[PDB]
C-alpha cells in the first residue's frame, strides 16, 4: 500500500527516503481539515450532514427556485461549501442595491444558518476559547512535534519551514505560543494591527532558530472589516467578545461586507488582494529548485491546486508525498466505469514513470498521527523531562 | 524558551585532506571547558575522543595534534566510529 | 603577597603527539635565574624542566635548540613524570601519558625537587647506605636500600684502570660498619 | 554524610569535584554567622537568650500589647531579630509624627536594649576594637587561608572572586591587610567616603595589584548618615568615641536615622539604595554561564534568597555546594510530617535526582575549618614564614 514510480515500497526503503527528503534546500508542508478531528473538529461531510437536519425548510428554495444546489450531491453529501457562501454573499448584493425587499431578507436567514455551522465546528474547544494558554492541553501534542522536527533537522544557512493549510482555526499559534516559537503571518501592531504583505521577506538575527513562516488560504476567524477599508486582526478574546457569542446565541447576520471566511467576499478589491497574495506564494514556492513538498489532510476536490502541482513536475528537482487513506475504493471505482474528479485526479498520477511521486494508503496508516512518527528527532535532543520536578518546588514555596 | 540541545560546543569543521579533519576553535576558555546537568567534562590533549553532530548519528574521532596560527588555535584528529 | 619565588624561561607553543616546543623570553631570561637556594640554568640537551599545571607539576628533558631562522629561539622535550603532594611533602610518580597545556609556563628545577627525583621512600630510609653524588649537578646525594639492593643477586662490570674496585671495598666496609653482626665472605 | 544527586559519595572523589569546579569562569562563597564562631561571635539563639534573660519586663508589651512577638517562637527560640527591628524603627517614626509623647519613650528604650546585645557580639576582641594590626592575632588564620587559595587557584585573564556576607563585622578586612589584598566594596576618599555604586565595574593594571569583591547584604558597623544626601564610612578608632562607645555604657541613648545596620532604616530613599544594589547584583551574578558557588554558615531561613538559588537552577551551568550540621536530627521530622521551613527546604534539595547539588551533613565536619580544608594549595606557593625570622634582627639593632 505504497506506491512510487507505479510499483510497489516497503516500510525501511520508505522511512530512508524521507530522512533525505528533509535534508534538501526548500521544504515545505501542505495540510487540510483532516488534520485537526484529533483535536475536536469536524470534516465537511459532517458539516453538510447535519445543516440537512436542522434547517430542512431552506433545503427547497435552493434546489427549486434559485437553483444552487443540485439534488445527487446533496443526497450522496458532495457539496463544497465555501462556493454556496460565496454565491449567497453575491445573489445579496444585488437585491441590496436595486431594492428588492423580499429577496433580501429571504437570504439574511440562509447566510446566518450558514455561518453558525461552521463557526461552532471551528471552536476546537468551547467556551473555553475565551481563556488563556490553550496549547497547554493534550490535544495539541503532536502539532508541537511536528514544528520541533521541522526545525531541528536544518542547519546553519539553510533556510526556514514554510507552512499552508486550509483550515480557518486556531491550533497552530496555541501551539507555537507554548514551545516559545514566533510564526510570521503578514500582520504588524498590537492596537491597531494591520496587513503588510512584505513582511514575508524578513528574518531574524541576534547582536549578542527562532522563527517559521504561515500562510492561511482562506482565512481565518479573527479577521474582519470595520467601517473603514482596512484589515484588523485581534485576539480571540476580543472576538468572542464583539462578533462570536452573537452568532451562536441569536439570529442576526446584517453586517454582509465584514468576515473573512471561509472565503466569502471576493467581489470587493480589498478583500481578495489578501487572497490573492496567498496562492501567489504557493505558486512561487512550488516553482524553486530543490524543493520537498508533503500532503496530508486534503482531498482533491480542488481545480486549481491541481493544475497547479501536475505542471511543476516538470522541473526535475521538486518531488511530492501524498497521504490518501481510501486508494482501495477508488481503484476499484474506476476500474469500471466509474468515480468522481478527486478519486480519477489521484488515480492517474498514482500511475506514471515517475520517480518524484510517491502515495501511501491504509487506512489508520495514512492519519496525521502517523505522519509524524515518520519523522525523525535527531540524536543530541533533549527529551527527558529534567526541569518539570523543579517549577513544583517553586509553587510549594507559597 | 526552545533550544536545540544542552550540551555546548567547542568549535566547527573548515576542512577535509582524505582521513583528516580540521577544526577551529572558539575564543577563551569556552574552547577547552563545559559544564553540564551531569559533571564537568575537558579536551585538553592529544589522545581525547571527540564528536560531531551529522544529523541522526553522531562521529566519533580521536585527537592528534593541537597549535597555534590573542592569537588562533587549530587541532587535528582522526575518525573512529559512530553512534 | 606573592604567588611564585621562582621565575619563568619561556611558554609552551605546541603540542604534536608526544613532544613539547617551547618559546623563550628574550635575554638571560631564558638561560639564568636567581633564587633563595643558588643558581640555576638550562643551556644543551639533556637538562630537565618543568611545567606547572596547578595541581601537579609535569618533568620533561630537553632534545634540541635552535634558532627559528634580536632573533627567536626555540625548545623541544619530552615528559617522564610529575609531581604531587601527598601528607606535608610530596611524591614522585614515573608515567608518560600526560602533558601541559598551551600558554602554560616553563620553569627550571632546584635542589629541593632533584632531591625528590632521586630519592627512595620513608619504609626503607633508615636502612640505606649512601654511594656517591650526581655527576651533573653535585647538589644531591644518592642512596640505596641494603635489601632491595642484596636481598637477589649483584653484577659489577668495567675495564681495567677505572675504578672497579674502590666500588666493592666502599660496599662492603660500608655494610659493615652499619650491621656489625653480618657475614661476609 | 555526603549525599550527590541522591545518591552516597566518598571522600576522594569529592576532593576532585571541589578541585574541577574552583576552576570554572565564575566562582564565588557566602558565609552566614557561623562562620565567625572561632573568632568571637555567636548565633541568633544566644542573642535571644541574652535579651530575654536580661530584659524580662519588656518581653510582655512586645507579646500581649504590640503583638510584634509569638509566645511559641519565643519560647522555642526561633525569632528574627533583623525583621523585629524594623518595625520598632517604623511605630517609632508613625509616633513622632502624630505627636504621641508617651509611646515615643517606650520604643525609645526598647531599641536600646536589643542594640546594646546585638553589638555587643559583633566586635570580636572587646576594648581592643579601637587598635591596630588585629589580624596578626591566632583566631584570623582561617579567614587568610580561603582568600589566599581563592586567589592562587585562578589564571591570567580570568575574572576575581566574590564573597557575599550577611554579618556586619570586620574579620574579613583586618585579615586582607594584614596580607596585600585590595577588597573592593563600593566606597572612596580618605577625609570623606561615600557610596558611588558604579565602582564594583573597576580593576587594577600593572605598568612595570591582586583584588577581590566583597558584598554585605545587611549593612556594617562602621557606616552611618549625618546629612540629608548621604551615608559615611569611618574607621574603628573614629567610631569607637563617637557611638559605639556610649551604646555599651551608658544607658538610654538612641539616634533615630542614623545607623545602617542591620537592616533598620528602609523607609527612607537614601538606606534602601544601599540594601538593593546588593541583592541585584547577588542576582546578577547568581545568572551566569560557568558559575560555581560555595554556601556556609547560612540556616536557610530566607524566602527571597530561597528562590533565587531554586530558579538560578534551570540553567545547566550553575553549580551548588551546601553545608549542613544537623541534616540527620531534621530528615526525622519532616518523615513524622513536622519540622520548619528551612529543614522542608533543605530535604526537599536532599531528595532530588540533580547532579548540580552537593550537601555535606555530618556534624563537626561540615563546618568553617574543615572547608576551607577541602580546598587545594599549588606546588610552586610559597607556604612558610622565613622572613619573621630575618624581621627581629632588624629591631634587635638599636
Ligand atoms: N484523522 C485523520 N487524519 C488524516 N486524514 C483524515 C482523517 N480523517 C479523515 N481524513 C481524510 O481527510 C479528507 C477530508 O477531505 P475534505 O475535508 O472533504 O476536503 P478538504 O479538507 O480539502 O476541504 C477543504 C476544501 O474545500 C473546498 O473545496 C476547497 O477546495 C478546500 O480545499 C478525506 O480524504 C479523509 O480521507
Ligand atoms: N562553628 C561553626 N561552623 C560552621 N557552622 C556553624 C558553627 N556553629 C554553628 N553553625 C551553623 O550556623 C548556622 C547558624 O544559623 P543562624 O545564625 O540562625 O542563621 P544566619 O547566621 O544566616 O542568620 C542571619 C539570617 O537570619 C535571617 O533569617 C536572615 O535571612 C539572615 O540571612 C546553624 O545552621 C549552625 O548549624
Ligand atoms: N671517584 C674517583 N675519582 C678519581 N679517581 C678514582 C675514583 N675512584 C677510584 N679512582 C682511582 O682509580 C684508580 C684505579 O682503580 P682500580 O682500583 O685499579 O680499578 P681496577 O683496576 O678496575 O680494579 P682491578 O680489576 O682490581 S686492577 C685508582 O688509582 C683510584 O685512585
Amino acid at each position: 500500500s505504497i506506491y512510487q514510480g507505479g510499483n510497489k515500497l516497503n516500510e525501511d526503503d520508505f522511512r530512508s527516503h524521507v530522512y533525505s527528503l528533509c535534508q534538501l534546500d526548500n521544504v515545505g508542508v501542505l495540510l487540510g481539515a483532516g488534520a485537526s478531528v484529533g483535536c475536536g473538529g469536524k470534516t465537511m461531510k459532517d458539516v453538510w450532514k447535519s445543516f440537512k437536519q436542522n434547517y430542512p425548510e431552506l433545503l427547497g428554495a435552493l434546489i427549486d427556485k434559485y437553483l444552487l444546489v443540485s439534488q445527487i450531491d446533496s443526497d450522496n453529501n458532495l457539496v463544497n461549501v465555501e462556493l454556496l457562501i460565496d454565491e449567497a454573499t453575491k445573489f445579496l448584493s444585488v437585491a441590496k442595491t436595486r431594492r428588492c425587499e423580499d429577496e433580501e431578507e429571504e437570504f439574511r436567514k440562509i447566510l446566518s444558518s450558514l455561518y453558525k455551522e461552521v463557526t461552532k465546528a471551528a471552536l476546537l474547544t468551547g467556551e473555553q476559547f475565551r481563556e488563556k494558554n490553550q496549547g497547554k492541553k493534550d490535544a495539541f501534542k503532536y502539532h508541537k512535534e511536528l514544528i520541533s522536527k521541522l526545525i531541528s533537522n536544518r542547519q546553519p544557512g539553510q533556510s526556514a519551514p514554510a507552512i499552508f493549510t486550509t483550515n480557518y482555526d486556531l491550533a497552530l499559534e496555541w501551539a507555537a505560543e507554548d514551545l516559545g516559537i514566533q510564526l510570521f503571518n503578514g500582520f504588524s501592531g498590537l492596537h491597531t494591527r494591520q496587513f503588510y504583505p512584505q513582511n514575508f521577506d524578513l528574518a531574524f538575527r541576534n547582536v549578542n532558530h527562532y522563527h517559521a513562516y504561515l500562510y492561511k488560504l482562506h482565512g481565518s476567524l479573527t479577521w474582519y472589516q470595520n467601517d473603514s477599508l482596512t484589515v484588523n486582526e485581534v485576539s480571540a478574546s476580543q472576538a468572542y467578545d464583539e462578533y462570536i457569542n452573537d452568532i451562536i446565541n441569536k439570529d442576526d447576520f446584517y453586517r454582509g461586507q465584514h468576515l473573512i471566511y471561509p472565503g466569502a467576499n471576493k467581489y470587493s478589491h480589498t478583500i481578495g488582494f489578501v487572497y490573492g497574495e496567498m496562492f501567489r506564494r504557493f505558486g512561487e514556492f512550488i516553482s524553486k529548485p530543490q524543493t520537498a513538498l508533503f500532503i496530508n489532510g486534503f482531498g482533491f476536490g480542488d481545480y486549481h491546486i491541481n493544475r497547479i502541482i501536475l505542471g511543476a513536475l516538470l522541473n526535475p528537482s521538486f518531488h511530492v508525498v501524498i497521504y490518501y487513506p481510501e486508494l482501495k475504493e477508488a481503484i476499484t471505482k474506476v476500474s469500471k466505469g466509474g468515480g468522481s474528479e478527486a478519486e480519477k485526479a489521484i488515480v492517474t498520477l498514482k500511475n506514471m514513470a515517475f520517480n518524484q511521486v510517491t502515495v501511501v494508503g491504509g487506512g489508520s496508516k495514512a492519519y496525521f498521527n502517523s505522519f509524524v512518527e515518520h519523522l525523525p528527532y535527531p540524536v543530541l535532543f533533549p527529551r527527558d523531562n529534567i526541569v518539570d520536578e523543579l517549577v513544583e518546588a517553586i509553587a510549594n514555596l507559597s | 524558551l526552545f533550544k536545540l540541545t544542552e550540551i555546548s560546543a567547542i568549535g566547527y569543521v573548515v576542512g577535509l585532506e582524505g582521513e583528516r579533519i580540521r577544526i577551529n576553535l572558539h575564543e577563551g576558555l569556552q574552547g577547552r571547558l563545559a559544564s553540564h546537568r551531569k559533571g564537568v567534562s575537558s579536551v585538553t590533549q592529544p589522545g581525547d575522543l571527540i564528536g560531531f553532530d551529522a544529523g541522526n548519528i553522531l562521529v566519533v574521532a580521536r585527537v592528534t595534534d593541537m597549535a597555534f596560527v590573542i592569537p588562533l588555535r587549530q587541532i587535528i584528529a582522526y575518525a573512529i566510529g559512530f553512534v | 603577597f606573592k604567588l611564585t619565588e621562582i621565575s619563568a624561561i619561556g611558554y609552551v607553543v605546541g603540542l604534536e603527539g608526544e613532544r613539547i616546543r617551547i618559546n623563550l623570553h628574550e635575554g638571560l631570561q631564558g638561560r639564568l635565574a636567581s633564587h633563595r637556594k643558588g643558581v640555576s640554568s638550562v643551556t644543551q640537551p639533556g637538562d630537565l624542566i618543568g611545567f606547572d599545571a596547578g595541581n601537579i607539576l609535569v618533568v620533561a628533558r630537553v632534545t634540541d635548540m635552535a634558532f627559528v631562522e634580536i632573533p627567536l629561539r626555540q625548545i623541544i622535550a619530552y615528559a617522564i613524570g610529575f609531581v604531587k603532594r601527598e601528607l606535608n611533602g610530596y611524591v614522585f610518580i614515573s608515567e608518560d601519558w600526560r602533558l601541559p597545556a598551551l600558554g602554560s609556563s616553563a620553569v627550571p628545577l632546584t635542589s629541593d625537587f632533584l632531591n625528590i627525583i632521586y630519592s627512595i621512600d620513608k619504609e626503607e630510609l633508615p636502612k640505606a647506605v649512601e654511594l656517591g653524588v650526581d655527576s651533573r649537578t653535585k647538589t644531591v646525594k644518592i642512596f640505596a636500600s641494603v635489601d632491595k639492593l642484596l636481598s637477589r643477586h649483584l653484577a659489577v662490570l668495567g675495564s681495567t684502570g677505572y675504578g672497579k674496585s674502590n666500588f666493592n671495598a666502599l660496599l662492603t666496609r660500608k655494610v659493615s660498619e652499619k650491621y656489625p653482626n653480618s657475614r661476609i665472605v
